[PDB]
């Protein structure tokens, strides 16, 4: 999981 | 927005739409070319080309579980295509590139025709 | 093999399935949640959640136009994972998570489920 | 495109  | 984003999603679902139509799950779709048969899903294919796209957002032939390709149209070709639709893979090769830009400008297959159109510059 | 690969091929896949789902073009089934509909592709779901595979890989479900959840999943969690589906996106917040991840246990969708224990752990 |  990242931040778009 | 604030959202978070699962990197290896969308390969994800792509591989278990390739997964679906290896066991011919929920294929909804016949594409026929030269007598040869291919089962596939209409999103898919609509996701990808923008031949189908255009075919089953008629309001008539969205409703056909059959769709004749042009007869000059090779199989190998459209093969490889689906092939690609379904994985990002393309299995370009000498012996094929030309009938793999012929069928790929047909469906309408932009980033395909660009490979293509490179690697036969590269050649010459 | 010796095939190519076009990197953004799965997420341009993605974002089209995203677009037909937007314009409501071939979805084939509706999700009924505590009386709020969801549009949506079978195949899609069932990509996305072990459920939805279980589902319409059923001879006799594989044919149902409308399926009802169970009474205690939340509208709005359903509509969170939906969208993660359609785009990788997943909309997390204090205010949603505990709805969130009790529907992603419903609808076995493992990475979601795990990104919400961590961050669930994270704030004790 | 990249060699996968
Ligand atoms: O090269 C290409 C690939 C491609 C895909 C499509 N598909 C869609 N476009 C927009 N909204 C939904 C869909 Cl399904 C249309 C044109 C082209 N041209
Ligand atoms: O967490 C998850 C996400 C998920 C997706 C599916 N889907 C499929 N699996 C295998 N072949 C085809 C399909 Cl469509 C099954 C189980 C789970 N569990
Ligand atoms: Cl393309
Ligand atoms: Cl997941």
């Amino acid at each position: 999981w990242v931040i778009p | 927005d604030s959202c978070i984003q699962f990197t290896r999603h969308a390969s994800d679902v792509l591989l278990n739409l390739n997964r679906l139509r290896s066991r011919d799950i929920l294929t909804d779709v016949v594409i026929v070319v030269s007598r040869e048969q291919f089962r596939a899903h209409k999103t898919v294919l609509m996701a990808c080309s923008g031949l189908f796209y255009s075919i089953f957002t008629d309001q008539l032939k969205c409703n056909l579980s059959v769709i004749n390709l042009d007869p000059e149209i090779n199989p190998e070709g459209f093969c490889i295509l689906l092939d690609f639709m379904y994985t990002s893979r393309l299995n370009l090769r000498e012996g094929n590139i030309m009938a793999v830009m012929a069928t790929a400008m047909y469906l309408q297959m932009e980033h395909v025709v660009d490979t293509c159109r490179k690697f036969i510059k590269a050649s010459e």
